[PDB]
């Protein structure tokens, strides 16, 4: 739920 | 995408520990973390950020000690944990966690790790004492002996029995750090108690980091 | 904080069984958990995430259940390369914290430890700080319990345990016990006892010595 990033 | 440590792995006590994590990579953000892992411990979860912020979050367990940080122009981030114990002796990892959510994968990026060890210690040769089968312990059929190594570092030593030649029934167990800042391990093996008084024993300590060799026979003690 | 309670310690299994961990939250945690398969000298490696989903290039005999508090990993049909140490991991919320750990080895017939007790050399007496070791050899399973007893008293800390792998050849373990003292306080004491249990032993194994 925490320390997950995000790339697109 | 792979990470790489990097850094002194021999921290003298009340010094800082760093470590520089290489980040190896297209538009976003990374959640980079250092989890250290001790021998016959679990992994401990020290602290990560947002590569994007640098905010971070701390395992309360530490806070006060440890920092951590990035450069994204160098695709590095750092782990700096201050007035370390000999308690701070670990493996440490960076590692990555991020979701493509393009592709909805979920990607767990470990380095493979770096050990540090926290003592004051300097090179230095083993001392190796023997670990005599009792003279009691004849009653029956197998005996087990062995040498005591001790006082030596860095890591790694070699042990062999008769210079090779004897291998069945040894057993050399890892080597564990003491109070005193150096390691000690024992290594054993069984054999037949008839063949003792007739076969001779000797265990071979080899330490390449000090050049050093140490041979010690293992005798029973007659009364 | 939440922590992870992991259940086995170890876990004993053969090749080709369907095998099962178990992780407790101390707190309801979702379905926020992961699975971890770890081999000696490598990081970890994830196997589930989510609770149940199965990571990228992992196989399919591994699956993840459970959700709140209560969590399990099963490996359906054992393989040599399952052997190894298996954590769960909570994400629900921050410090990210680890289970203890289970380690799944091979299965074998249980066999008792044989205990032996090494007082130290006069010349490591000389020396101003002695060992003590007391050695359990070759048992099965891993489950290993030593106590130590001086002048009949029991006594805590001090001592240190190591244990080998699981032999390749007779997949059994060895284990040590060493006290750590100066050469004043080891004479200021008459006999040390070392006191063993194991599943192979209907009763403790003590081996002693008169200094």
């Amino acid at each position: 739920a925490v320390g997950i990033g995000a790339v697109f | 995408v792979q990470l790489q440590e990097s850094g002194p792995g021999v921290v003298k006590p009340s010094e800082t520990l760093s470590l520089t994590c290489e980040v190896s990579l297209r538009v976003g953000s990374y959640y980079w973390s250092w989890i250290r892992q001790s021998q016959g411990q679990r992994p401990e979860w020290m602290g990560g950020l947002y590569s994007d912020t640098g905010n971070t979050d701390y395992n309360p367990s530490l806070k006060s000690r440890v920092s951590l940080s990035r450069d994204m122009s160098k695709k590095q981030f750092f782990l700096n944990l201050r007035s370390v114990t000999a308690t701070d002796t670990a493996v440490y990892f960076c590692v990555s966690r991020y979701v493509d959510h393009w592709t909805n994968r979920r990607f767990d990026v470990w380095g493979p790790g770096a050990q540090v060890t926290v003592t004051s210690a300097s090179t230095k040769g083993p001392s190796v004492f023997p670990l005599a089968p009792s003279s009691r312990s004849t009653s029956e059929s197998t005996a087990a002996l062995g040498c005591l190594v001790k006082d030596y570092f860095p890591e790694p030593v070699t042990v062999s029995w008769n210079s090779g030649s004897l291998t069945s029934g040894v057993h050399t167990f890892p080597a564990v750090l003491q109070s005193s800042g150096l390691y000690s391990l024992s290594s054993v093996v069984t054999v037949p108690s008839s063949s003792l008084g007739t076969q001779t024993y000797v265990c071979n300590v080899n330490h390449k980091p000090s050049n050093t060799k140490v041979d010690k026979r293992v005798e029973i003690k007659t009364c | 904080d939440i922590q992870m309670t992991q259940s086995p310690s170890s876990l004993s299994a053969s090749v080709g069984d369907r095998v099962t961990v178990t992780c407790r939250a101390s707190l309801d945690i979702n379905k926020d958990l992961n699975w971890y398969q770890q081999k000696p000298g490598k990081a970890p490696a994830l196997l589930i995430y989510a609770a149940s989903t199965l990571q990228t290039g992992v196989s399919s005999r591994f699956s993840g259940s459970g959700s709140g508090t209560q969590f399990t990993l099963t490996i359906s049909s054992l393989q040599p390369e399952d052997f190894a140490t298996y954590y769960c991991l909570q994400d629900y919320s921050f410090p990210l914290t680890f289970g203890g750990g289970t380690k799944i080895d091979l299965k074998r017939t249980v066999a008792a430890p044989s205990v032996f007790i090494f007082p130290p050399s006069e010349d490591q007496v000389k020396s101003g700080t002695v060992s003590v070791v007391c050695l359990l050899n070759n048992f099965y399973p891993r489950e290993a319990s030593v106590k130590w007893k001086v002048d009949g008293a029991l006594k805590t800390g001090n001592s240190q345990e190591s244990v080998t792998e699981q032999d390749s050849k007779d997949n059994t373990y060895s284990l040590s016990s060493t006290l750590t003292l100066s050469s004043t306080e080891y004479q200021s004491h008459k006999v040390y006892a070392c006191e063993v249990t194991h599943q192979g032993l209907s009763s403790p194994v003590t081996k002693s010595f008169n200094r």
